């Protein structure tokens, strides 16, 4: 019966919120109101690159911290050299209208997708010498917002028909639909042991995902919009996410609820990226007031301005030594900071 | 019809609601040890002097 | 500088002159959204003036253009509209002839969508003769499902083409004065929106897309001077 | 992936003779090419360089302006006009691909040569003119540097190339550790400024050669001697 | 004195033009064509301005006279040059608008810095002595070669002219689809700075004639200037709206 179900859904879902609250001992800023704070921590812009020809929509880090890949939606992904402004790599690409992209861990290969449903995976390595299609994976009724590759062969898109999606590069089929969101999915971050990965939706709702075992582990809510930006603790047992609401919220897997909230009363814009850095002790989140601002992950109090974009903030992603972070606005720039 | 997609929630949100849960405590004594641990090791709480930093 | 890296800034710096050559095109080709409903004349447009999304590049007066549909979608729009807040214009397709309310509010959330703000709508009210041939038969009555019809008269500013029922041009620009109540109502004068009247099989449809985009780029040069 | 070098043969002192080398399989304006000669039983010495899109073009300065080199991407042919030729000259021209950008592995390809019979520099030594090699055994080629290739940018430019009996050369090692494409994982390199060994781990069958180190630091481009590892 | 007031005033309302682009060069708004040009005509006429200043006090029928003749005749060339590519780029991007954003910065700097300069050698091959001397250092403004410089002016005053009239039909249309004088002398306002139409009421004075010449091109100076900062860096909603980003940028950094 519907109404059967329906009443059990919502013992259930009152069962879940009483659990939560129960492992509710106390909040981590009475945990962490001892700690000394960060301190105004100020990055300046070491390098500004220029190049793309309209707004860059996203931007990925390379494993070696050097390499950075940016898409803009003028058909355009460019890999650069972050530490010379050399363009390394500059691949046209079929669809101008481009929402993704994602380097491999290997280097080997780079992912970009958007409005024409597709992930192009492009072989960087040839012997041919140039960038060429090395996939096309489609499968997703809807556009991709969001990838990240496992392996060389492994690659899990986060797509806006409400459904992730692990594929097969190898065979070009997808090994693993995740289903459960009842919004387009915005983004997904790995966990670094890449068992797990959780992805937000436009649902106000962030969910766990067992890559292996496709399913929905843990979902968490308590954003009041759409979220925009997930990003992974370095620990793995933790997750930020930033929703278009001006608020960020880190949530343990552990204790299955939001930890703490970051927002300010100045700021009414959407984060659009979130990064955490190498430590974890500072999160980044990009908003639409054309700044970053570098809060402190374990205190709730603002770290930081990232100031210098002339346009609404895309993308920022922390390197994976955690030197420098990199930043991709819709004034068709990259800004490095360190 | 919607009864299998009532069904599946319910068993969804069954497997949701049996999951051994830590306290609050624990998760942020841990993401403390975490962030304190990894101190000197990352390049953005501390400035490193131009001759490691690499921009 | 190595001999390596000097060939790499090289590289580099070919690579940056090929970004310059796209620049001189991308520039100069004009981006639209052709949005409307499945029930509303886009594919016939499309098939005229010659799964994803689907790129028509058609080009009037020497000028390039570059159509964008979307498709293979779902009703949540907000969240890819965003893409298209540097497009020319929105080429927004009405069929004139049930659906038309939600096809009224469709036009909003569009025309007051927050990253469309400078954003104009060529609005184009596809197949009007099947309006022309449908209202002189009783059948259908406009009045039945927008009750402020009778209470409404026909424009002085209007152009019917010679041969036209009064009914038939009463109704069209009925529809066209909703959508611009609708449009006027909440603009600030940074976008506008511009009607046109289309049956699906017109070669002037380019040529309308044409001088509406002219127009609308005209108005921001001219608002990049101060002069508006 | 294929260089196909023609226009060679026997030439009067004096004379002139265009070298043709056409490639088919990789894409030729976005790679630079050399031409590098090696002399009949000797060893290997760089001719010339002309840069993707034809930028920076550099000659040997025993070759400086009596050689002139030339691209075209259109026919993706790479042109060398030889003029004043002289007995000295004589020699299988190889052309090479080398494309530059971080992480690249220039002088990843070679062709097969054609014979031209004719009737301050980094010198690099390599002590070891002759190895012997027994099968399944290790060895290590010793390479040295007039001055250190060590770089600012952390990079150590030396390469390492092996050239089989009745075969053009195949680059080996890149930035003195960094195995290219194809080569097996046996091979390994080390060292410092002025100080180079190539390690071959399981010496196997059709191995044997020459092998060759060359700087990349500066131009012009200097290789060494040869080390012969022989059965 | 009052020239002196009013082409000071003139001198440090482009100083500060130049001084606004300068600092809002980072922003992408004031980053095309259309500042390029407001920056070289800016400059053109502070050159054109300072060196008439200082030209007011320099000896008479000294070398120094003569070059300062030559400079003044060259920046004052080169300003009604920019002028002139004003009215060509607005031309351009508000009549045929397709095709206005594709480069043609070697144009408009040949056409300014550049023509003027030929003018000016050709000008000074043919004409020395009527350069300087006098009673003071603006090239013979009794006779002889001062349509060296008139009559490269009256075709940048009847061209800016012509494009102005054009660009105001425009506008009336525009207007047409709604106070529309109102809009229309608002803009005549601001097109009066960058495009040459106030150097007409000068024209009546360069024969012999009565003594007013400071007390009419010292408001034409004043004038340009004066409107060009009051109209393109203040109230022009994109100047001030980079000003605003980047005290943003500051204040947050
Ligand atoms: C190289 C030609 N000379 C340049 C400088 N000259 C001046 C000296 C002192 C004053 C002064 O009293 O104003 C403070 C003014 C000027 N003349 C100008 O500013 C512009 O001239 C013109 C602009 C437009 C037209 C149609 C005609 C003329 C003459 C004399 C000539």
């Amino acid at each position: 019966e519907l109404d059967q179900l329906r009443q059990e859904a919502e013992q259930l879902k009152n069962q879940i919120r009483d659990a939560r609250k129960a492992c509710a001992d106390a909040t981590l800023s009475q945990i962490t109101n001892n700690i000394d704070p960060v301190g105004r921590i100020q990055m300046r812009t070491r390098r500004t690159l220029r190049g793309h020809l309209a707004k860059i929509y996203a931007m990925h880090w390379g494993t070696d911290s050097r390499l950075l890949v940016s898409a803009s939606q003028d058909g355009k992904l460019i890999i650069w050299d972050s530490y010379t402004t050399n363009k390394v790599h500059a691949i046209p690409l079929r669809s101008s209208w481009v929402m993704t992209c994602a380097y491999a861990p290997s280097g080997n290969y780079v992912a970009c997708g958007g409005l024409d449903n597709i992930c192009s995976i492009y072989n960087l390595k040839t012997r041919e010498g140039n960038v060429r299609v090395s996939r096309e994976l489609a499968g997703h009724t809807g556009y991709l917002s969001c990838c990240r590759f496992l392996d060389d062969n492994q690659i899990v898109t986060s797509s806006g028909d409400t459904t992730c999606a692990l594929w097969d590069i190898e065979t070009g089929q997808q090994t693993t639909t995740f289903t459960g969101h009842t919004g387009d999915v915005m983004s997904l971050s790995l966990a670094p042991d890449t068992r797990l990965f959780v992805s937000g939706a436009c649902d106000a709702s962030a969910k766990l995902w067992d890559v292996r075992e496709g399913m929905c582990r843990q979902t968490f809510t308590g954003h009041e919009s759409d979220i925009n930006a997930i990003c992974f603790f370095p620990n793995g047992n933790a997750f930020a996410t930033g929703s278009d609401d001006a608020t960020c919220r880190l949530f343990d897997l552990r204790a299955d609820q939001e930890l703490m909230t970051y927002s300010h009363d100045n700021i009414i814009c959407g984060i659009t990226s979130v990064s955490f850095s190498k430590s974890g002790r500072l999160l980044l989140a990009g908003y639409d007031d054309f700044n970053c601002n570098v809060w402190d992950a374990l205190k709730a109090d603002r770290a930081g301005v990232l100031a210098g974009h002339d346009n609404r903030v895309s993308c920022l992603g922390v390197t994976d030594d955690g030197m420098a972070v990199a930043t991709g606005s819709w004034d068709s720039f990259l800004k490095i900071w360190n | 019809a919607s009864i299998a997609q009532a069904r599946k929630l319910v068993e969804q949100l069954k497997m949701e609601a049996n999951i051994d849960r830590i306290k609050v405590s624990k998760a942020a004594a841990d993401l403390m040890a975490y962030c304190e641990a990894h101190a000197k090791e990352d390049p953005l709480l501390t400035p490193v002097p131009a001759s490691e930093n690499p921009f | 500088l190595s001999a390596e890296d000097k060939a790499a800034v090289e590289r580099s710096k070919m690579i940056e002159k090929q970004l310059q050559k796209d620049k001189q095109v991308y520039r100069a080709t004009h981006r639209l959204l052709l949005l409307g409903a499945d029930n509303s004349g886009k594919s016939t447009i499309v098939k005229q003036m010659r799964s994803g999304i689907f790129e028509t590049k058609f080009q009037v007066d020497k000028v390039n253009f570059h159509m964008f549909d979307v498709g293979a979608q779902r009703d949540e729009r907000r969240k890819w509209i965003q893409c298209f807040n540097d497009v020319t214009a929105i080429i927004f397709v009405v069929d004139s002839s049930n659906r038309l309310q939600e096809a009224l509010n469709d036009f909003k959330s569009i025309w007051n969508n927050r990253w469309l703000r400078t954003i104009s709508v060529i609005l184009f009210l596809n197949k009007q003769d099947l309006l022309a041939e449908k209202v002189l038969a009783g059948k259908s009555k406009i009045e039945d499902y927008f009750p402020e019809f009778a209470r409404y008269t026909t424009p002085e500013d209007a152009t019917p083409e010679p041969g036209e029922d009064p009914r038939v041009t009463r109704a069209k620009y009925f529809i066209r004065d909703e959508f611009l109540r609708i449009s006027t109502a909440s603009g600030d004068g940074r976008h506008y929106c511009y009607p046109h009247f289309t049956c699906s099989v017109d070669t002037e449809n380019a040529r309308r897309i044409f001088n509406d985009c002219r127009d609308i780029i005209q108005r921001m040069h001219l608002r990049q001077y101060e002069l508006l | 992936v294929q260089l196909v070098e023609s226009g060679g043969g026997l030439v009067q002192p004096g004379g002139s003779r265009k070298l043709s080398c056409s490639a088919s399989g990789f894409a030729f304006s976005s790679f630079g090419m050399h031409w590098v000669r090696q002399a009949p039983e000797k060893g290997l010495e760089w001719v010339a360089y002309i840069s993707s899109g034809s930028g920076t073009i550099y000659y040997a300065d025993t070759v400086k302006g009596r050689f002139t080199i030339s691209r075209d991407d259109p026919k993706n042919t790479l042109f060398l006009q030889m003029t004043s030729l002289r007995s000295e000259d004589t020699a299988m021209y190889y052309c090479v691909r080398s494309i530059y950008y971080y992480g690249s592995s220039p002088f990843d390809f070679w062709g097969q040569g054609t014979t031209l019979t004719v009737s301050s520099d980094i010198v690099m030594t390599q002590a070891t003119s002759s190895v012997p090699v027994t099968p399944g055994e290790s060895v290590s080629i010793s390479c040295r540097s007039s001055k250190s290739l060590l770089h600012s940018n952390g990079n150590t430019y030396l390469y390492w190339f092996l050239q089989r009996p009745g075969q053009s050369p195949q680059l080996l090692i890149y930035r003195m550790s960094n195995l290219a494409s194809g080569v097996p994982d046996r091979f390994s390199g080390s060292g410092s400024g002025t100080a180079f060994t190539l390690t071959i781990s399981r010496l196997e069958a059709e191995d044997v050669g020459v092998y060759y180190c060359m700087q990349h630091l500066e131009y012009p481009l200097t290789f060494g001697a040869g080390t012969k590892l022989e059965l | 004195s009052i020239s002196y007031v009013g082409c000071s005033l003139s001198v440090l309302c482009l100083v500060a033009t130049l001084v606004t682009f300068a600092v809002l060069s980072s922003v992408s708004t004031i980053r095309n064509q259309r500042y390029h040009i407001h920056a070289n005509l800016s400059f053109a006429v502070l050159v054109a301005q300072v060196l008439l200043l200082i030209s007011f006090r320099l000896e008479p029928g000294t070398t120094p006279c003569q070059v300062m003749a030559v400079l003044l005749h060259y920046f004052f060339l080169s300003a009604f040059a920019w002028m002139l590519v004003e009215g060509l780029h607005l031309y351009s991007m508000v009549i045929k608008v397709f095709g206005s954003e594709d480069s043609k910065h070697r144009y408009y700097y040949g056409m300014g810095w550049g023509f003027p300069l030929l003018i000016c050698i050709i000008s000074l091959s043919f004409a020395m002595d009527s350069y300087g001397t006098s009673n003071n250092c603006w090239l013979s403004l009794a006779s002889g070669a001062i349509w060296a410089f008139v009559a490269p002016a009256l075709f940048v005053i009847v061209v800016n002219i012509g494009i102005l009239i054009a660009v105001t039909r425009v506008i009336s249309q525009i207007s047409a689809d709604n106070s529309a004088f109102k809009l229309t002398a608002k803009a005549v306002a601001v097109l009066l700075p960058i495009l040459g139409t106030s150097w007409v009421f000068g024209v009546l004075a360069v024969n012999g004639c009565a003594v007013v010449f400071q007390y009419m091109f010292a408001t034409l100076n004043s004038l340009q200037g004066l409107f060009i900062f009051l109209f393109h860096c203040l109230l022009n909603s994109e100047v001030r709206a980079a000003f605003k980003h980047k005290t943003k940028v500051w204040s947050l950094t």
